[PDB]
RNA sequence: UAAUUGCGAUAACGAACGAGACCUUAACCUACUAAAUAGUGGUGCUAGCAUUUGCUGGUUAUCCACUUCUUAGAGGGACUAUCGGUUUCAAGCCGAUGGAAGUUUGAGGCAAUAACAGGUCUGUGAUGCCCUUAGACGUUCUGGGCCGCACGCGCGCUACACUGACGGAGCCAGCGAGUCUAACCUUGGCCGAGAGGUCUUGGUAAUCUUGUGAAACUCCGUCGUGCUGGGGAUAGAGCAUUGUAAUUAUUGCUCUUCAACGAGGAAUUCCUAGUAAGCGCAAGUCAUCAGCUUGCGUUGAUUACGUCCCUGCCCUUUGUACACACC
């Protein structure tokens, strides 16, 4: 690392994120390692991106969405119900504030969080309609995993929203509690709670 | 003879021309420093090609952007593509061409779109619906 | 006086009356079509049709 | 070194140069200062409410320096906005005109802006230094 | 809580009435060369890991 | 002098002919020209429902008339204008010729 | 900036205009519990009598309040433009008055019979009513009552 | 769909048959040669043409082609 | 109106409007053992208002106390400082 | 295969139509072909920050040079190209690579035979027959009505709040339109709270309105979970504009008034990338009036690539007491 001087003034902070390492706008992507398998090559880790805010070419065909990171996916999730779909202005800027959050409750890294609580609420078992006819009833089956992602991402977002609405508690502070419990796991999450509901229901139907 | 180059990024609907020369390397949006695109998110978004190969291959070189059409967020995306590609084509007929390869893999690793823009535009509507692809809605009774 | 636009959309009004004009009155002289040139200081119109003789 | 005007963002820019007006207070004051709606499209003034004759000359005159000539007219579809006519969906409306007529007038006599060819106010010989030496201490506010 | 922990070899296809249900073929990470079948409802690939929170249930087969 | 023309037709390869055989005449008969600038084709456009009645599947087709304009720059003597504003006279082609 | 600690002369709910004005409500939007005041006629009174209005009203200096009501009683002897009120000219005099907290309803219903007398076509459809403002009435206005 | 047509089956089956000693198993030197050794009314087809020439000449290099 | 609903009502908060002695004591005094202090975290924190909990931060700043780390409108994170 | 799209036994030889091919449109060309009705760099005159070489600008009779971006004509450009697996191993996709473009690249136009007693005699001077034809069912004029209102539905618009509302700021599109023997679009100055008016100017149009400075939007603010600054239905009063004439308010502006609605049950609709969904602009209607439509651009998700469950569609076998054919 050096200092650059330059005709326009360019400020020094923006310059030491980029050299020593390529890093996010304030945090790092790296060591954020997940802990449990079946997950890994489906929750996209090892290539840091700035900002969430990037139009991926990805819609033609069955499997490459595992590639793109999950931080943004949680952001596209943000911008749904109606009156904000869209609008990935504030779904980035909500979660640059939902990062200011957990960096200060609950030490730990803030996509770390995350990535935990996404690995601790995509439920592994759901039901299906099956049968030999019209004698058909809930059946159990086992969950892939990128479904998992997919269940579990959706659980996190909406419980933001639900909880926001109607509710002092903003939709940038709102989303960090559920991730800060989804992640550990307190059974008042909205997805955790959801999540053993769902698991217990397939259950049940074996 | 001031040795100079210009060439083009886009958008959607954008059009981005950066103008790339060899100067002190001072660096403009349509007439101010490259910090006051305030979105002030996507701001690192147009600071990837400045930050990921490092400012000492654009500390020999100023660029000047003018960018028209699309967007509030398709002019961002314009200015970078023209930046990324500037880069190149200067690093590739002035300076030595194991230059520019090697910038190749720096901008087409990381985020594709830097040097090969989108192949999407915008689709006609249809009678029937309100968009392209949608139907009004449809009612039996 | 008039612009480009619609001089072009009227210069197709002419030929469409003209048209029907020399359908309606030409029709048992084998009357096959009409085609208009424009001159500077004149202007004509080609009056194709099987029977020429009957119809000047 | 050198400052220009767009050397320096926006938004302090003009909040720092409409508190000058505020300090010098001599311009001018339109008589129905407050009163005014301000457009036909905001259904509230002003919520500060103390200025918008010294504030909005701060941002007419960034337009007006930045372009090479700016009508009333003009002003009023760029600052205007979505009237929400109640239960009628959004349309484009313009601002009210008097207040933009009369705050160039007051920028004629303080030799900011004055009359220009082919229509239309333009910055004056006194004006284009006045706005790059009060945004020049704007840079060095810093410090 | 003893969950399982298998990967799949092949995807024998799609079951279901709307076919929702893909069905899979996996071996056991742990106590290997055994091989089930086992409903999934999501998409799989190959070389993906699946977990389970019963062992000893073989799929119908659709034959 | 200054004497400019201008090509409005609506088809293109006829027009294509007159801007082609009129550069051609001032190049051969050495005269400084401005090229042929061809402005973009604007669009008249007309879209109704197709059917003469109210009922039926709502189809809206559109149809569309294309025009394509040309305009070019000579400096020449009066003698020879008035020989080439009085040829290069096509069908459906409409040419104007000012000075100065 | 700083913060007032406390006084003794913050006071509840207060009387003034036959209404009940609550407290604890900025004055610029507590005076809309009064009818023949709105959102923007409190705006306009505040700021004439030299009146903080991000003051709240809960803390309002009692002299304060009868200075308000002169100017809310008679703005046209207090220069306002005299386009703001809702009555000018009203039917009878050329005076320009403001309905207010009584006499909005009450002239509202002599504005109401002076067309029923008269046997005007608005007069009878409040009689009778229905929409005066002439529209459609097939299909609005069946859960009227 | 990408299963080419009648119009492209035969035109080039018309070519092996007559311009076996020439045209090799390189397209762009193929196109080259079907855009005025044979009129063909659109660029489309040609590309067609060529394309469905090369697939075959490159069966005809390892053993023949029945039919 | 045609419902099978319930339209259950609310709580009724009572929250405070302005602030006083008793609370402005408490606030100096609670602000600590707080990591993260902000509007809507100091509502279901002491009863301060919506406006309260603003002008509180905007003021317990102004003087400082613990270190901000946002300025941005709408959501204000801050935490204390060593 | 989307396609009797392709292809090989074998009682058939070729063909025609359809699909496709074709036309339009969409993106690439730093290579061909030109441009103050479009631009860019430099030199003249000139403004500002600094004064030190630089940065941001303006200038039409100050020229000079060029065409990346914008317009274009002819063209080039993709044909699934290169490679490993699959099936008498007979041709694509997968896996990956290349590229601007690899779901016929995307989307449209065109779109077969045969039928419906489908709609249409209110577009026609396109019609047969029937009616009527002088207090005419012909024409015109005056005032009404098509809007009328206990109620039941359809296509929709505005919403039920902090992913918020409102206030000052930053501020970006493409599709188009526009007056002559007429009175169209009108920048600019001035007046006005606003609506709007007034005096000139520009434009038959890449030169002017227009960069259509759109809106959803981003920054600072105020509010604070209260049917509250959500929501603005209902009403009352005044000022304007269109129109000979607006009363059952044409429409715009100003203040006041402030209802349901607290996310909506059975049911039910549409939808697979710049696509849904959200957002506004232009045009068609227009002397005045969008909550309609036809287009355009703006921000941009989730979930599959599936199956025959439903509802339909296509081909073959089989059954038929059906033939205006399962109503
Ligand atoms: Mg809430
Ligand atoms: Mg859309
Ligand atoms: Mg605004
Ligand atoms: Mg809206
Ligand atoms: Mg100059
Ligand atoms: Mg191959
Ligand atoms: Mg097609
Ligand atoms: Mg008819
Ligand atoms: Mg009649
Ligand atoms: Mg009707
Ligand atoms: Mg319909
Ligand atoms: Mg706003
Ligand atoms: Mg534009
Ligand atoms: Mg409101
Ligand atoms: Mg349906
Ligand atoms: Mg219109
Ligand atoms: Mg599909
Ligand atoms: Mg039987
Ligand atoms: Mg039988
Ligand atoms: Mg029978
Ligand atoms: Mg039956």
């Amino acid at each position: 690392f050096t200092p650059v001087v330059l005709a326009t003034p360019i400020p020094e902070e923006v310059q030491q994120a980029q050299t020593e390492i390529k890093l996010f706008n304030k945090w790092s992507f790296e060591e954020v390692e997940v802990k449990d398998a079946s997950l890994v090559d489906y929750v996209q880790v090892r290539q840091p991106i700035f900002v969430a805010h990037t139009a991926g070419r990805y819609a033609n065909k069955r499997f490459r969405k595992a590639q793109c990171p999950i931080i943004e996916r949680l952001t596209n999730s943000l911008m749904m119900n109606g009156r904000n779909n869209g609008k990935k202005l504030k779904a980035v800027r909500i979660i640059k504030h939902t990062l200011d959050i957990i960096n200060v409750l609950t030490d730990q890294n803030p996509i770390q969080v995350v990535v935990d609580a996404i690995t601790n609420t995509g439920p592994r078992e759901d039901t299906t309609r099956v049968g030999g006819g019209g004698a058909a009833r809930r059946q159990a089956v086992d969950v892939s995993p990128l479904r998992r992602v997919n269940q579990a991402i959706a659980l996190l977002t909406i419980g933001a929203r639900e909880a926001a609405f109607r509710n002092i508690k903003t939709i940038a502070e709102t989303l960090a509690e559920e991730l800060i419990n989804a992640a550990k796991g307190s059974s008042t999450s909205y997805a955790i709670k959801k999540k053993d509901e769902l698991e217990r229901v397939a259950k049940s139907n074996r | 003879a001031v040795p100079s180059v210009q060439t083009f990024g886009k958008k959607k609907s954008a059009t981005a021309v950066a103008h790339v020369k060899a100067g002190k390397g001072l660096i403009k949006v349509n007439g101010s420093p490259i910090t006051l695109v305030e979105p002030e998110i996507l701001r690192f978004k147009v600071y990837e090609p400045l930050l990921l190969v490092g400012l000492d291959k654009f500390s020999n070189i100023d660029i000047r952007v003018r960018v028209t059409g699309g967007g509030h967020v398709s002019q961002v995306y314009a200015i970078r593509q023209a930046i990324a590609k500037g880069l190149v084509a200067y690093h590739q007929k002035y300076v030595d061409e194991q230059s520019k390869n090697e910038l190749k893999k720096a901008f087409t690793s990381y985020d594709r779109t830097l040097l090969i823009a989108d192949s999407r535009r915008p689709e006609p509507k249809k009678f029937g619906g309100k968009g392209a692809r949608s139907r009004f809605q449809k009612s039996y009774r | 006086l008039i612009s480009k636009k619609r001089k072009l959309v009227a210069d197709g009004v002419f030929y469409a009356e003209l048209n029907e004009f020399f359908t309606r009155e030409l029709a048992e002289e084998g009357y096959s079509g009409v085609e208009v040139r424009v001159t500077p200081t004149k202007t004509e119109v080609i009056i194709r049709a099987t029977r020429t003789q009957d119809v000047l | 070194p050198g400052v220009s005007v767009r050397d320096v963002a926006a938004q302090d820019f003009i909040n720092a140069y409409a508190s000058f007006l505020q300090r010098q207070g001599k311009l001018e004051v339109p008589g129905y200062v407050d009163i005014v709606k301000t457009s036909s499209g905001n259904e509230m003034p002003p919520q500060d409410a103390e200025g918008w004759f010294y504030k909005r000359a701060a941002s007419v005159a960034r337009h007006i320096y930045m372009r090479k000539q700016v009508g009333v007219g003009k002003l009023n579809k760029l600052y205007g906005g979505a009237k929400s006519r109640g239960v009628r969906p959004y349309k484009h409306i313009d601002a009210s005109g008097s207040i933009n007529r009369k705050v160039l007038q007051a920028l004629e006599k303080i030799g900011i802006v004055e009359i220009s060819p082919k229509g239309g106010r333009r910055i004056s010989e006194n004006g284009q230094r006045d706005l790059d030496r009060i945004a020049a201490q704007t840079l060095e506010e810093d410090e | 809580t003893p969950v399982t922990l298998a990967k799949v070899i092949k995807v024998l296809g799609r079951t279901g009435s709307r076919g929702g249900v893909t069905q899979v073929r996996v071996e056991f990470l742990e106590d290997t060369s055994r091989t089930i079948v086992r409903n999934v409802k999501g998409p799989v690939r190959e070389n993906d890991i699946l977990v389970l929170m019963e062992s000893e249930r073989e799929a119908r087969r659709l034959r | 002098i200054k004497i400019r023309i201008t090509l409005t037709s609506t088809k293109v390869k006829q027009l294509e002919n007159v801007s082609s055989n009129i550069v051609k005449n001032a190049e051969q008969h050495n005269l400084v020209k401005k090229g042929p600038v061809r402005l973009p084709t604007k669009v008249l456009k007309i879209s109704t429902r197709k059917t003469p009645n109210g009922e039926g599947s709502k189809t809206w087709e559109t149809y569309e008339m294309r025009i394509h304009k040309r305009y070019i720059d000579l400096e020449a003597p009066v003698q020879i204008v008035k020989r080439i504003t009085q040829i290069t006279i096509e069908p459906g082609v409409d040419v104007e010729v000012v000075v100065a | 900036s700083l913060v007032v600690q406390e006084q003794g002369s913050f006071q509840h709910i207060l009387r003034l205009l036959n209404t009940n004005v609550d407290g604890n409500i900025k004055i610029v939007y507590a005076l809309t519990t009064i009818k023949g005041v709105g959102r923007r006629y409190s705006n306009l009174v505040c700021k004439k009598a030299d009146v903080d209005l991000h003051k709240r009203a809960g803390e309002l200096t009692q002299e304060e309040l009868e200075r308000i009501v002169q100017i809310m009683q008679n703005p046209t002897h207090y220069k306002i433009p005299a386009w703001f009120l809702n009555r000018q000219n009203d039917i009878t005099d050329g005076k320009d008055y403001h309905t207010l907290a009584n006499n909005v309803e009450s002239k509202l219903r002599d504005d109401l019979e002076r067309l029923k007398k008269i046997r005007a076509h608005r007069g009878i459809r409040h009689f009778w009513g229905l929409r005066v403002r002439g529209q459609h009435t097939k299909t609005t206005g069946r859960r009227r009552a | 769909g990408r299963v080419r047509t009648k119009t492209v089956k035969r035109a080039s089956k018309a070519l092996i048959e007559r311009y076996y000693p020439k045209l090799t198993l390189d397209f762009q030197t193929n196109k080259r040669l079907c855009d005025e050794i044979a009129t063909i009314q659109s660029k489309r087809l040609r590309n067609k043409i060529a394309g469905y020439t090369t697939h075959l000449m490159k069966r005809i290099q390892k053993g023949p082609v029945r039919g | 109106k045609k419902k099978w609903s319930k339209k259950s009502m609310k709580d009724r908060a009572q929250h405070a409007v302005i602030l006083d002695q008793e609370k402005y004591d408490r606030i100096l005094k609670e602000v600590p053992t707080y990591r993260y202090v902000s509007v809507s975290v100091l509502v279901d924190r002491l009863k301060i208002g919506g406006s309260l909990a603003r002008i509180a931060l905007r003021h317990l700043e102004k003087e400082g106390i613990i270190k901000p780390i946002s300025k941005h409108s709408k959501q204000a994170i801050y935490t204390r400082a060593t």
